[PDB]
């Protein structure tokens, strides 16, 4: 399945994803 | 004869065996002598003629103070501070050159292989690089790539352990005796029960359990210990048990003649 | 940074399997704790050492500078 | 208030403590760079005339150590320079600088 | 300082030759005072060394996690079966004389850093030095050698 | 139970490389 | 800076000795001896072993503090009998037990010696 | 049962030094204000280019360590790759003098 | 630094009050840390996102 | 100005000196009855007093072997011809508890050494030896007692650790129950509100006699459970000896770190209604429940949950800046 | 010149163990003396000891102010010294009780007693003594 629900240890890859766009200084970027 | 001796295992670089019929103030000032003083050569005054890595040159320096030499014929030589003479002359010290290049495209690693002798050697067999490896290689230096220059004039002088672990050959220790708590010096913690929550000593099959109900042995005493030294490298184990034997005897011996002067 | 010599908690020679420890993970695709076995430092005192060193000295010569 | 009820001073130590269990209540201990540093003027009679005379000829620097000399008059002869070093007398009625040798009394402050 | 507030400043320093030292010789960096612990009551430093020495002997690195699972039980359960004491405790030696020592003790690898108030900035000390001209005083700072 | 103490992650890249 | 220097480690201090002799007056034959540029190594062994012999009465040594390479040994003994003989009578009996000690280590090393 | 959000994580309701102590819920709240105040005087290193990029004060020490405990987030803050301290071996003992 | 670039800081006046904003809030939740504040008579003024 | 007649401070009306943490620790290890000591050590301590007359003392026991008493040894560093009587609660010349403290000239009798007998106190030992003596003689007094603990210290060793903390599982139910049961009638109570009929308490409105109730019921769950948790713990746990033993912690800390921490609060009332109709967003509207207000469940071993840490926040940084403003108040006043 | 004092056998009912790993309590009833009544501290693993045990107690004013006191010095010591347990320590405290029972309590250093007897009210002991104990 690929539709199954989440684990509590999957959202690391999440926080991957937003930290990678946005970085830490995007208040002041933007 | 009294301090009977027995090996258990022997290799190139590690001794354990059974020292017996002796006292506990007789190991542990055999330990401490063990460890600090043993006389040996090592890199001391460093001279720097041009340096272009991205390492500064006296941490080069203190990198380079930890390099370990040959170390048999340390007798033959002198002391800088007894020597009569002034800036390392042959008797009293060793000189060492090191060279390096930038040449290729890929990086460069330097050994510890590639330090040469300098001056007089005189025959005795004295600071060489000590290889551990199948390939050759004394440990890391530093590393450089197609441009950087390095020429090391290094002077090695006597030194001891005691004032700096640069001189220290021992570098591990292993101590154990009474591993049945026979002589009950002390208790072990527990919560619920003394034994299930240790592990058995190595040391076990040596010395027979203790009974299991016989009273608290009062005159006994401690013997029957467990020595393993596993040293550096840069002298033998041998060597370094029977050098720290008699610089033992020779400070006991020197404080015999100083009080009987008196 | 570098590998350091000379571990502070036993003090043995320190580094002589440190590519050897790298080239043990690439070519081989062996897991660590048996590599680490096969390295052959039984205590853990220097196994420590090489577990948490963290390499610098790459990012610090993939500059040019002169 | 900053200038009358409480000014700059004079002979002053400043550093951070470690304790200690081997030095009883009545004394201190003082690192001897800032006893190097400070000073406490005595007075020249027949008693203290021989081991003032030997710290004079100590010089500045080593440990029971003099900085200044007064004799009679408003006297302030430095030692530091001093090419007549092993030379003054040290008459009587005068007035010497010196290092702080031990058990010497000394007032302590911890702000506030 | 520690990761959890513990400043304060040096003491002395002695040698391994009197270093407390265990079976393996195993000779600490450094040593603090325990009562530190009940009345700061910092159980985070210690489960840190815990699993700092669980860590140490398994080759894995750890993990903190602040809100999670992960307990005290399964950190003994794992460093002892890796052979050693269920909970950090230790046979340990007198650094003098090498007899036994009464107690046992909770010790091992532990995560420390380096602050900046160094001592050669506030060592500090004057006499009969410059004045300032508004007031006839020592001058202030420890720039220009005041008081 | 298993109680996840720790975790790995390539391995289950691995695992999609075979699902998918 | 011009604290005592360090060569107070091991080397010997000019004009003054390796040891220092001194007579107390708190309890009959007693007498104490300073020593300087030297440990706990001389210390423990010399105590443990003057300990062992019985026709002496009592000792013990501790060291003032550890930024000094120096301690001090407080001896007294029964009436004939002497403190200063007594204590070199122990150094011989240390010095011909470890002579034993290595030779019959030496000995037993070669004996091992593999193949 | 009428959720309609949940978190991403727990652990991502701190801030910057806050990730850095070690299990933050195993101690008391003030012990974290001072940690917090603490960390921002560590030495260590602070950028790379600091052979060229001058300043008037610097600090950077010689053999930089990763902790050996971590939590996950400070991966995301490159501390991993960029250390504070180094690991030492502490005692808990009171060793008679000091 | 990465701690320095998010700060935030408000001003207040000289003393003021206590339940007014020099203490936390329960509005605070997932914003701001609710540990990293700095110490000595700005406590609750300069916070953390 | 120097300290040997600063002994007494003249502000307080008895002595604010003292012998401290480690040493008081070490000396209360000592004095125990089921301790004793051998030769080389009690040599080396005898050497260790700078005042030592030059005599030993005679061995407490002999059969096979001479042994002391860590009170034997201590009564060489009492000076001679000092007093002291403290004959509370046990104390009946045969002491079984072995409370209480009784020195006859000079000399340790019977006794357990500890900061309410030894330390700062109205009656204090260093008190009584200022007052008669003769005020430098007590400096000599720390000097020998804090070498002596301190030398002695050494080659015992002591120290604690989290098997200090960790207590026994069927105690850690019967916490869980009794934390359980005093829900359970929080939870009876609530009911007995919402229902509406109530005694609704003579001076205060309904919820403050409401909020009496809750505050004193859960007050009495989370002591309840430190004198459970106390009571269980065992007699070689080394922060009940540290505890018990004087210098820091107490009752409260040991229970508050191992059992409970109860409910954290700000001025009285427990956390007010932030947002609209409850506590906080994440639990459904209009609940007076433990959880819902966040009385804290959990001790700090087996961690949180993220409101209890947010609510601990809260009582502490409710304490920095009640301090941070009361120190500069206070400084005006004084000054 | 240096004499027993005090001298009969002594029947121990038991003994409580005080949560102590050396130490414990005994207390004993005279064969002879019905009105006498015995307490003892004892070190208690160095002796063990057990229920419906006899022994024997002894005063020993001295062995024939002492000095500084010597190693054991292995000769024949025709002294009070071939029991088993031999104890040293200070009195403190005498008592009165009934009129008729005299009552001193010693001391052993860190150890204590209980005392009882009423016909040798002035040859019962005075500062401090000895004690012995025979198997
Ligand atoms: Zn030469
Ligand atoms: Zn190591």
């Amino acid at each position: 399945d690929e539709s199954a629900p989440i684990t509590a240890e999957d959202s690391w890859a999440v926080i991957s994803a937003f930290f990678r766009e946005k970085g830490l200084v995007s208040q002041q970027l933007d | 004869e009294g301090p009977q001796v027995k090996i258990r295992e022997a290799s190139k670089d590690n001794v354990d065996f059974i020292l017996s019929n002796v006292d506990l103030a007789m190991a542990n000032s055999l330990r401490r002598v063990m460890i600090a003083e043993i006389p040996t050569l090592a890199i001391d005054s460093v001279e720097v003629e041009t340096n272009t890595t991205v390492l500064a040159d006296e941490f080069i320096a203190h990198r380079l103070g930890l390099i370990p030499l040959q170390s048999m014929d340390i007798e033959q030589l002198e002391y800088s501070r007894d020597c009569f003479c002034e800036d390392h002359c042959d008797k009293c010290s060793v000189v060492l050159t090191l060279q390096a290049f930038g040449e290729s495209e890929s990086t460069t690693n330097v050994y510890s292989k590639d330090l040469v002798i300098v001056s007089n050697l005189m025959g005795r067999n004295i600071g060489h690089p000590i290889i551990q490896d199948k390939e050759g290689n004394g440990v890391l230096i530093c590393k450089l790539r197609k441009g950087q220059e390095l020429k090391l004039t290094c002077v090695a002088k006597k030194g001891i352990a005691k004032e700096h672990a640069k001189w220290g050959p021992a570098a591990a220790i292993e101590f154990e005796y009474d591993p049945w708590n026979k002589l009950k010096h002390t208790d072990y913690w527990y919560e619920q029960d003394s034994a299930k929550e240790w592990p058995q000593s190595k040391n076990c099959e040596y010395e027979d359990p203790p009974n299991e109900g016989d009273p608290f042995d009062y005159k006994a005493q401690a013997d029957t210990f467990y020595m393993n030294v596993e040293s550096v490298g840069s002298i033998p184990v041998d060597q370094v048990v029977v050098r720290g034997i008699d610089t033992l005897q020779k400070k006991v011996a020197s404080i015999l003649l100083a009080l009987t002067q008196m | 940074m570098i590998v350091p010599v000379r571990c502070f908690s036993c003090g043995k020679v320190v580094g002589d399997k440190w590519e050897s420890y790298l080239n043990l993970l690439q070519e081989d695709e062996l897991d660590e704790g048996t590599a680490l076995s096969r390295l052959g430092l039984k205590r853990y005192c220097c196994r420590r050492m090489i577990l948490t060193h963290v390499d610098l000295i790459e990012k610090f010569l993939r500059y040019n500078p002169l | 208030r900053g200038n009358l009820m409480g000014k700059r001073v004079d002979f002053s130590a400043r550093t951070v403590i470690s304790g200690d269990p081997n030095l009883e209540l009545d004394q201190v201990g003082v690192p001897k760079s800032i006893a190097k540093t400070l000073t406490y003027p005595e007075v020249v009679t027949p008693y203290n005339i021989d081991r003032l005379t030997q710290l004079v000829r100590n010089g500045p620097n080593e440990h029971p150590g003099a900085k200044y000399v007064i004799r009679d008059s408003g006297d302030r002869i430095d030692l530091r320079y001093s090419k007549r070093a092993g030379d003054i007398q040290l008459q009587y009625g005068w007035k010497v600088e010196r290092h702080i040798m031990d058990n010497d009394p000394v007032l302590f402050n911890r702000q506030p | 300082a520690s990761r959890h507030g513990q400043k304060g400043t040096i003491g002395i320093t002695y040698r391994r030759e009197d270093m407390p030292f265990t079976a393996e010789g195993i000779v600490p960096d450094l040593i603090i005072n325990p009562h530190a612990i009940p009345s700061r009551m910092t159980v985070a430093h210690l489960i840190e060394c815990l699993l700092s020495k669980v860590a140490a002997l398994s080759g894995n690195e750890g993990d903190a996690s602040p809100f999670t699972d992960i307990t005290v039980e399964g950190i003994s359960k794992l460093l002892r079966e890796h052979g050693y004491q269920s909970r950090g405790f230790e046979v340990m030696y007198n650094g003098h004389t090498g007899k036994k020592l009464m107690a046992q003790i909770f010790f091992g690898p532990t995560y420390y850093q380096r602050l900046r108030h160094m001592v050669d900035d506030k060592i500090h000390a004057r006499a009969r030095g410059p004045m300032q001209v508004l007031t006839r005083q020592p001058v202030e700072g420890r720039s220009r050698d005041g008081g | 139970t298993n109680a996840s103490p720790f975790i790995k992650r390539d391995r289950m890249r691995r695992n999609f490389l075979r699902m998918r | 800076m011009n604290a005592p220097d360090r060569f107070e480690l091991f080397l010997l201090g000019e004009g003054e000795s390796k040891l220092k002799i001194d007579p107390d007056t708190k309890a009959p034959n007693a007498v104490v001896i300073t020593f300087e540029k030297e440990d706990h190594t001389l210390g423990n062994l010399i105590r443990a072993e003057l300990l062992n012999d019985r026709k002496v009465l009592f000792a013990a040594y501790k060291v003032e503090h550890p930024f000094f390479a120096r301690f001090k040994l407080r001896i007294q003994t029964t009436e004939g009998y002497d403190p200063k003989d007594a204590l070199k009578n122990a150094c011989n009996s240390i010095i011909n037990k470890l002579g034993a000690l290595k030779t019959n280590f030496e000995t037993e090393w070669n004996l091992q010696t593999l193949a | 049962t009428t959720f309609t959000h949940c978190e991403i994580h727990p652990s991502m309701i701190l801030g910057v030094a806050a990730s850095i102590i070690p299990f933050p819920d195993h101690n008391q709240s003030p012990r974290n204000t001072y940690q917090s105040a603490m960390g921002k005087q560590a030495m260590g290193v602070f950028l790379t280019n600091y052979n060229v990029r001058m300043d008037t004060m610097a600090n950077i020490l010689y053999y930089p360590q990763k902790p050996l405990g971590t939590t996950r987030a400070m991966e995301y803050l490159k501390f991993r790759e960029l250390p504070a301290g180094q690991n030492a071996i502490v005692a808990i003992a009171c060793y008679s003098g000091y | 630094t990465l701690s320095h670039l998010r700060r935030t800081n408000t001003p207040i006046g000289r003393d003021g009050k206590l339940a007014k904003p020099r203490q936390l809030h329960n509005t605070h939740w997932g914003l701001v840390c609710p540990a990293e504040t700095p110490e000595g008579q700005a406590c609750g003024l300069v916070k953390n996102l | 100005c120097a300290v040997p007649l600063q002994i007494v401070s003249p502000q307080s009306n008895k002595p604010c000196m003292g012998i401290v943490q480690d040493t008081l620790c070490g000396i209360r290890k000592l004095t125990l009855r089921d301790t004793f000591i051998e030769l080389d050590q009690v040599l080396n301590m005898l050497y260790w007093v700078p005042d030592w007359d030059g005599v030993i003392p005679t061995p407490a026991i002999i059969k096979p072997k001479p042994l002391w008493s860590g009170k034997q040894i201590l009564s060489v560093a009492i000076p001679n011809g000092i007093h002291l009587q403290r004959f509370d609660e046990g104390t009946t010349l045969l002491s079984p508890k072995d409370n209480g403290m009784l020195i006859i000239d000079g000399q340790i009798i019977f006794g357990v050494v500890e900061k309410k007998t030894v330390g700062s106190s109205n009656g204090g030992l260093i008190h009584v030896v200022t007052r008669e003596k003769g005020p430098q003689v007590c400096a000599k007094l720390f000097g020998n007692i804090q070498k002596v603990v301190n030398f002695w210290l050494l080659h015992n060793g002591f120290s604690t650790g989290i098997g200090d903390t960790i207590a026994d599982g069927p105690t850690m139910r019967e916490i869980t129950e009794t934390i359980a049961e005093a829900k359970k009638k929080v939870l009876d109570v609530t009911k007995e509100a919402q229902a509406n009929l109530l005694t609704a308490k003579h001076g205060m409105t309904l919820r403050e006699s409401f909020e009496d109730n809750v505050v004193r019921f859960l007050n009495e769950a989370r002591d309840k459970a430190g004198r459970l948790a106390e009571v269980n713990l065992k007699d070689l746990n080394n922060v009940k000896q540290m505890v018990m033993a004087g210098s820091k912690g107490s009752f409260i800390n040991i229970a508050q770190m191992s059992a409970c921490v109860g409910q954290q609060s700000v001025e009285g009332k427990r956390i007010a209604f932030g947002f609209v109709d409850r506590t906080l967003p994440h639990f459904s509207k209009d609940d007076y429940s433990p959880e819902s207000k966040g009385f804290v469940e959990n001790s700090y071993l087996r961690g949180l949950t993220p409101q209890e840490f947010f609510f601990h926040a809260m009582g502490g940084r409710e304490g920095l800046i009640d301090t941070a403003v009361k120190t500069a108040e206070t400084g005006y006043i004084q000054r | 010149m240096s004499n027993t004092l005090f001298d009969d056998i002594f029947q121990v009912s038991e003994v409580d163990p005080g949560r102590y790993n050396k130490v414990c309590r005994i207390e004993a009833a005279s064969t002879t003396q019905d009105q006498c009544k015995l307490t003892l501290d004892i070190n208690v693993e160095l002796f063990p000891v057990a229920a419906q045990d006899s022994l024997t107690v002894t005063i020993a004013s001295s062995l024939n102010a002492t000095r500084s006191w010597r190693p054991p010095q292995a000769g024949d010591r025709s002294l009070a010294d071939d029991y088993d347990y031999v104890m040293y320590g200070t009195a403190y405290k005498f008592e009165e009780v009934s009129k008729d029972l005299i009552a001193v309590y010693y001391s052993f250093g860190g150890l204590l007693m209980r005392l009882e007897g009423n016909y040798r009210n002035l040859n019962n002991l005075q500062e401090n003594a000895y004690l012995l104990i025979r198997r």
